[PDB]
């Protein structure tokens, strides 16, 4: 019986980190990573931005960023001039950059499949466009991006993300407002990035969501959102991205939930099923899974939520406005919704612990004689 | 967030007219008003016009009389009928919207910008 304890723990082990679909830790994961996507893609279009490359006022600059969640478009368009970023004023370009970046790692990955909790190697391309335009826009200049001639030039850089090597490809592209092709008859420069072999595990996309959310806290730009007609609406309709607090901290921690989770998952890697020590080990950090990814489910659960977060959980952030699309996807009518599969993961992994009843007391009864036999 | 174009710039004879356009794009939703600066090469920027979400105009003394400010909500597009021109009217016209982040701030200057357009009279 103390082997069918272990054969029990190695069949749970395999549910929570080599399944994902039926894995409580999988959708748990999923959840805190789509509720950071999804907190952008409904603030995202009502947030200011522009400057310089040093985060100072610029008169001329409007800089763009493609495949962003914005106003009636598939871009963020940073064209606030004349005052200069900084708190409760419109976000700078350093900042946006820092984001956009995130944003682009975790749609593309979402996009083509966070593996199991176990698959930890794997990773994913990333290629992502951003434009300049005005006389004294200095945002895809060599400053600020490293490459020497702007007409046509390209940089191979290798940089490090996740503790991992990624080879980075940069061009840049002017676009003359004489060129045939260019509608809207101004001048501009593209920049187009792509990001080879990036880190697409439970793990790294945490990181990206916790940069991606904390950067949003830390700038805490103006916003103003319009409502819709009909249906939710979201009051006051102006103020600071921070302000959102509730929202912030509750996305916070269950980043960091997730995060705690994943730890657990080396611990059962290094004890695969005195010996009672790694049962005990490995039977308590897959208690500690469930335990998180419980907790993770409560965060964000419309029921146990209460006006304002609620109201911003049920309207906003578990829905899409696209029109009738996978995981990693961004139309004219992203803006104002989620469209990360926040309902359909909350239920997912509220159903995944519904069929883990058997599983938590074959973990439970391990536990004890596991716990039993190291005293 | 909000994107403008001006259009209509031109070569004029004194005592002429120009009528210039200005498309507006992105989120004018949360603008509280939009209007027109110029600058001549030599001179200080100078508000021209502007038009506050009530159809409430202001007018520069210089060109009150002689200018008026005007929309067409339908088309999100803004314009500025100029008679009488006088060769002191030289100058880019720039295109301005002011956002509801200017709202309690009175005498702050707009937030958003067009490439500006040139009238030489």
């Amino acid at each position: 019986a103390i082997n069918a304890a272990r054969e029990n723990l190695g069949a749970s082990a395999k549910n929570l980190i080599g399944d994902t679909k039926n894995s409580p830790a999988y959708q748990a994961v999923l959840l805190a990573i789509n509720a950071a996507v999804g907190f952008w893609n409904v603030l995202g279009y009502a947030t200011q931005c522009g400057g310089n490359a040093n985060g100072q006022e610029s008169t001329s600059s409007t800089t763009i960023f493609n495949n962003e969640p914005g106003y009636r478009s598939t871009s963020i368009t940073c064209s606030l001039n004349r005052y200069k970023p900084g708190y409760y004023g419109p976000m700078s370009i350093e900042n946006f950059k820092k984001l956009n970046e995130a944003y682009q790692i975790l749609q593309t990955a979402l996009n083509k499949g966070l593996p199991a909790l176990k698959e930890n190697n794997g990773t994913v391309s990333v290629t992502y466009t951003y434009t300049c335009s005005g006389e004294g826009n200095d945002n895809c200049s060599k400053k600020a991006t490293g490459v020497s001639d702007q007409n046509g030039g390209t940089k191979t850089k290798t940089q490090t993300i996740d503790g991992k090597t990624v080879t980075t490809t940069i061009s840049s592209k002017v676009v003359d407002s004489q060129a045939k092709g260019n509608t809207t008859r101004v001048s501009y420069t593209e920049i187009t990035n792509k990001l080879d072999g990036v880190p697409d595990s439970a793990q790294a996309l945490l990181a990206q969501a916790s940069t991606l959310i904390n950067t949003i806290n830390t700038a805490c730009p103006y916003f103003s959102v319009t409502n819709k007609s009909g249906g939710p609406q979201m009051e006051p309709t102006r103020g600071k991205l921070c302000g959102f607090t509730e929202e912030i901290s509750a996305i916070q921690k269950m980043i960091t939930d997730a995060q705690e989770l994943v730890n657990q998952t080396s611990v059962i890697n290094e004890h695969e099923q005195s010996f009672a020590q790694g049962m005990l080990a490995n039977a308590s950090a897959q208690a500690k899974m469930l335990n998180l990814a419980h907790q993770v489910g409560q965060t964000i659960n419309p029921d146990n939520l209460t006006g304002t977060f609620k109201n911003f959980v049920t309207g906003f952030l578990a829905t899409c406005n696209n029109k009738s699309s996978p995981p990693g996807t961004v139309t004219t009518q992203t803006f104002a919704s989620g469209c990360a599969y926040v309902e359909q993961t909350i239920t997912n992994l509220n159903n995944s612990i519904a069929h883990f009843g058997t599983q938590e007391q074959q973990i439970q009864q391990a536990e004890n004689i596991a716990d039993t036999l190291v005293n | 967030q909000v994107q403008l174009q001006e259009s209509g710039g031109g070569l004029v004879q004194p005592g002429g007219s120009l009528r210039l356009s200005c498309a507006a794009s992105g989120s004018i939703y949360s603008l509280i008003a939009m209007g027109w600066y110029r600058q001549a090469p030599g001179k200080e920027h100078e508000l021209v016009a502007t038009i506050s979400s009530g159809s409430t105009t202001y007018y520069a003394d210089s060109v009150k009389g002689r200018f008026t400010i005007s929309r067409d909500n339908a088309k999100n597009t803004l314009y500025l009928q100029m008679n009488s021109l006088k060769p002191e009217d030289t100058a880019m016209y720039y295109c301005a919207a002011y956002s509801d982040r200017l709202t309690d701030c009175s005498n702050c200057e707009a937030d958003y910008w067009g490439q500006g357009t040139q009238v030489t009279v």
